[PDB]
C-alpha cells in the first residue's frame, strides 16, 4: 500500500465500488486509484476496522472504511434492497411530495473476507453527537457517575437477581412484573438528560427558521429509516449505528452486521426492539408528540410500500445461495401482508430458541399487557396500515419491553 | 456556515459592552455583495464584507484555539473566499478596485511564513483552483489565473 | 487632612465622601485638574497614592472593567480555581519531618 | 528593560482611554517583589507582578511583529524569567503557593507545540540553566532543578 505508483503494464484501479446503474457510465469520470495516504485510523468497536484514505485521479481523497472478518455479502445485498427501496418511494406521488429518501452508501465486498464501505464525509456518530453536545459536567454522569452503569442498570441487574454481566438478563425475564421493571425504567430513563437533540440542533440552525426545517428532516429521515429496517433491517441498533449527517441532518443506516432475523435468532443477545424510538428522540418532538409527524409519515411510508408487495418481496429472493433463508423471507412476506408486529415478533422469539428456560416469559413479554398496551388486542393477521403502524410503534416505545434491553443498547440514549 | 460562532464583536456601547455575532449576518451580506441589483445596495454590502472579511483575518490572528483539529475559521474561510474570489472580477468597478488588491493581499498573507502550511492557506488554494475551472463566470477564469 | 487618619475604618469612610460624584467631578480630566485642590501640605507622603487611588477608582466603574483583558484563553486546557492559605505564616517555621 | 515599550495597556476609563506603559513599572515592581520587607507590601507586589506576567503572555500572543528579527518581548523575557524563577521557591508561603504553579505553568506553555522553536523558549531554559549554577541561592537550586 506504501508503495503504489502509476506505473505501466499495471492496468490502472478505478477506487472500488463507483458505479450507480442509473444510466450509462461515461466510465472515463470515474476517479481511480493513485496511491493513498498514511494515518490508518481504527472507529473503536469490535471487529476493530480502520479507516483508509485513498487518493486517486482527481486529488479529492475517498475514505473507505476497510472492513474485514465479516460476509459483508450481506451488506451488499441490504443496501441494494434499500436502493430498490428508495426506488419504491420515489415512484409514488404521495410520498414524493416530501421528498422521503433512504440515504444508501455504496458497499463493495472485494471478498469473502474483506470489503471497502465509502466513508460518509462530513458526518457524525448519533451517540458520538450526543456526547459531544452533552455539558462536561454531565459527561461526568455517563462516563462515571455514582450509579456506575450509565444510568443504574448494570448495577440494577442486581437488584433483578441478574449477578454477572453477560447473560444474567437470562434470568430477570423470570420474576419481572410489570411494575418494578417499568418503574425502575422511568428513573432510570429520567436520570439522562432531556432536550439533547434539541440542543445539538438548536446549536446547528441558524436562525429559528431554520430549526423547523432540520427538525423536519431529522424526524423524517429517522422516521423512514426505522420503518424501511422493521420491514427487513431488524437489529443491532447501538447509538453507534445510526450516523447523522452534520451537513444536511440525515439519519442514514450504518452498520447490518445482523440483518432481518439475524437480530433476534442470536440467543445471548436478546432483543425485541423492533424499532429505535427511545427516549431522546421522543423529546426531540417535546411540545408535538409522537405520533406526531413521525407517525404520519410512518402511515404513508408503509402504505406505500405495500402498494405493489412483489417489487420489494419479491426482490429479496438474493437469498438462492433446512434453509433458515426460506423462512425469514417468510416472515418477510407476512409482515408486508401485515401482521400484528407482535405477533411477527414472537413467531421469531419461537422459531429463534425453544431450548431455552425463558421463551414462556420472553412471549409473554413480547405480547404485552392487554390491560396497558395497545398492541395486544389487534387480530394476528389482516392488520389496516394505519392499525400496523400503531400497534408497531407501541411496541417499539413500550415502556416494559424496552427497560429490560441489553446493555449497549442502550434503551435511554 | 460555522458549528459555533466565531467573530465575536463587541458593539462599543457607552454603559455596557454588548456581544454581536458577525457571522450571523454574512451568509446574506456575501449574497448581497454578488448579486445586489440596487447598486447603493451593493457598493454597500461591498464595504460591509470588506470590513467583514478584515475582521475575520483579525479575530483569526487572535487565535482562541491552536490547533489540535480543525483550525478555527477555515470553516468560515472555506465558505467566504470563493465569495471574496467572485466579488473580485466583478464588473463593478468599485467592487473591482476594492476587493481584487485584498484577493491579492490575501494571497499574499497566506503564503507569509508564520502559518504558511496552515490549513487555511490549504483552503485558498483549493479555492483558486476550483476558481479555475469555473464553467460559466468566464472573466472569473483570468483573475483566477493571476491569483 | 483627615485623608490619611490613622484608622483605617475612617479613612475609607472619608475617601469615599471625597469620591462621591457632586464632590470632584466624574469625567477624567475634571478630576486631574480637580486633585491639584485635594493637596496640602500635610497629606504629601500619601499625595501621590490618594490621587492614584481616586483616578483609578474613578477608573471602576468604566464598563469595560469586568470585561476580560484578552479574549481567548491560550488553549483548551480546563481552569480551575484555588484559595491561597494565607493563615498569619512563613514557610522557614514548622520544623521539618513532625 | 526594553528598547522600545511594549505592555501598552489601555486603563479603561469611560471618558476615555488613555495608555498606560506597564513596562517602566516592572524593574522596579519585580524588585519589590523579590526583596521587599514589609509583608503586605511584598505580596501585593508580588501578585501585582503575577498579574504583569500574565499580561506579557497575552501581549505576546497578540504578535504585532511575527519574527524577521529579534522576537517582541523576548527583550522582556530575559530579565522578567531570572526573576519569575528565584522568586518562585522564596520563603514565603504566600509568594511560593502563587509562583511555584505559574513558573510550571509558563515551562509547560513554552513547549507547547505552538512557538515551541521560538527564541523565547531558548530564553526560558538559558534562564533555567543559569538558575541551576546559582551560587548563593541554595534553595533556587532544587526548585530550578525540578524546572
Ligand atoms: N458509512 C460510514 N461512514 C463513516 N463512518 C462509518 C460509516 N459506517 C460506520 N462508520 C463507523 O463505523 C463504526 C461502526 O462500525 P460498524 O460498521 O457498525 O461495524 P461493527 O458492527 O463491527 O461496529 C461507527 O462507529 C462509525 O464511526
Amino acid at each position: 500500500m506504501s508503495d503504489f505508483k502509476v506505473e505501466f503494464l499495471r492496468n490502472e484501479l478505478e477506487i472500488p465500488g463507483q458505479y450507480d446503474g442509473r444510466g450509462k457510465p461515461l466510465p472515463e469520470y470515474h476517479v481511480r486509484i493513485a496511491g493513498f495516504d498514511e494515518r490508518v485510523t481504527v472507529m473503536a468497536s469490535l471487529r476493530r476496522p480502520k479507516r483508509i484514505i485513498i487518493r486517486g485521479h482527481d486529488e479529492r481523497e475517498h475514505p473507505f472504511l476497510v472492513k474485514g472478518g465479516e460476509d459483508l455479502r450481506q451488506d451488499q445485498r441490504v443496501e441494494q434492497l434499500f436502493q430498490v427501496m428508495n426506488g419504491i418511494l420515489a415512484q409514488d406521488s404521495a410520498c414524493s411530495q416530501r421528498a422521503l429518501q433512504l440515504r444508501t452508501y455504496s458497499v463493495v465486498p472485494m471478498t469473502s473476507r474483506l470489503g471497502l464501505i465509502e466513508w460518509l464525509e462530513n458526518t457524525v456518530t448519533l451517540k458520538d453527537l450526543l456526547l459531544n453536545t452533552m455539558s462536561q459536567e454531565e459527561k461526568a454522569a455517563y462516563l462515571s457517575d455514582p450509579r456506575a452503569p450509565p444510568c443504574e442498570y448494570k448495577d440494577w441487574l442486581t437488584k433483578m437477581s441478574g449477578k454477572h454481566d453477560v447473560g444474567a438478563y437470562m434470568l430477570m425475564y423470570k420474576g419481572a412484573n410489570r411494575t418494578e421493571t417499568v418503574t425502575s425504567f422511568r428513573k432510570r430513563e429520567s436520570k439522562v438528560p432531556a432536550d439533547l437533540l434539541k440542543r445539538a440542533f438548536v446549536r446547528m440552525s441558524t436562525s429559528p427558521e431554520a430549526f423547523l426545517a432540520l427538525r423536519s428532516h431529522f424526524a423524517s429521515s429517522h422516521a423512514l429509516i426505522c420503518i424501511s429496517h422493521w420491514i427487513l433491517g431488524i437489529g443491532d441498533r447501538h447509538l453507534n449505528n445510526f450516523m447523522v449527517a452534520m451537513e444536511t441532518g440525515g439519519v442514514i443506516g450504518i452498520d447490518f452486521g445482523h440483518a432481518f432475523g439475524s437480530a433476534t435468532q442470536f440467543l445471548p443477545v436478546p432483543e425485541l426492539m423492533p424499532f429505535r424510538l427511545t427516549r431522546q428522540f421522543i423529546n426531540l418532538m417535546l411540545p408535538m408528540k409522537e405520533t406526531g409527524l413521525m407517525y404520519s409519515i410512518m402511515v404513508h411510508a408503509l402504505r406505500a410500500f405495500r402498494s405493489d408487495p412483489g417489487l420489494l418481496t419479491n426482490t429479496m429472493d438474493v437469498f438462492v445461495k433446512n434453509w433458515y433463508p426460506r423462512q425469514k423471507i417468510c416472515y418477510a412476506k407476512r409482515k408486508l401482508a401485515g401482521a400484528n408486529p407482535a405477533v411477527i415478533t414472537c413467531d421469531e422469539l419461537l422459531l429463534g430458541h425453544e431450548k431455552a428456560p425463558a421463551f414462556r416469559d420472553y412471549v409473554a413479554v413480547a405480547r404485552g399487557s392487554k390491560d396497558h398496551n395497545i398492541r395486544a388486542q389487534e387480530p394476528e393477521s389482516g392488520l389496516s396500515e394505519e392499525t400496523q403502524v400503531k400497534c408497531l410503534m407501541d411496541q417499539a416505545t413500550d415502556p416494559n419491553i424496552l427497560g429490560r434491553t441489553w446493555e449497549g443498547w442502550e434503551p435511554w440514549m | 456556515w460555522d458549528r459555533e460562532k466565531r467573530l465575536s464583536f463587541a458593539v462599543p456601547f457607552r454603559e455596557m459592552k454588548p456581544v454581536i455575532f458577525l457571522d450571523v449576518f454574512l451568509p446574506r451580506v456575501t449574497e448581497l455583495a454578488l448579486t445586489a441589483s440596487d447598486r447603493q445596495t451593493k457598493v454597500a454590502a461591498c464595504e460591509l464584507l470588506h470590513s467583514m472579511v478584515m475582521f475575520m483575518l483579525g479575530k483569526a490572528t487572535q487565535m482562541p484555539e491552536g490547533g489540535q483539529g480543525a483550525p478555527p475559521m477555515y470553516q468560515l474561510y472555506k465558505r467566504t473566499f470563493p465569495v471574496l474570489l467572485r466579488l473580485a472580477c466583478d464588473v463593478d468597478q468599485v467592487t473591482r478596485q476594492l476587493y481584487e488588491p485584498l484577493v491579492m493581499q490575501l494571497i499574499h498573507w497566506f503564503t507569509n511564513n508564520k502559518k504558511f502550511e496552515s490549513q487555511d492557506t490549504v483552503a485558498l488554494l483549493e479555492a483558486i483552483l476550483d476558481g479555475i475551472v469555473d464553467p460559466v463566470d468566464s472573466t472569473l477564469r483570468d483573475f483566477c489565473g493571476r491569483c | 487632612q483627615g485623608l490619611i487618619d490613622e484608622n483605617p475604618g475612617l479613612q475609607l469612610i472619608i475617601r469615599n465622601f471625597w469620591s462621591h460624584e457632586t464632590r470632584l467631578p466624574s469625567n477624567t480630566l475634571d478630576r486631574l485638574l480637580a486633585l491639584n485642590s485635594l493637596y496640602s501640605p500635610k497629606i504629601e507622603v500619601h499625595f501621590l497614592s490618594l490621587a492614584t487611588n481616586f483616578l483609578l477608582e474613578m477608573t471602576s466603574m468604566s464598563p469595560d472593567y469586568p470585561n476580560p483583558m484578552f479574549e481567548h484563553p491560550l488553549s483548551e486546557c480546563e481552569f480551575q480555581e484555588y484559595t491561597i492559605d494565607s493563615d498569619w505564616r512563613f514557610r522557614s517555621t514548622v520544623l521539618t519531618p513532625m
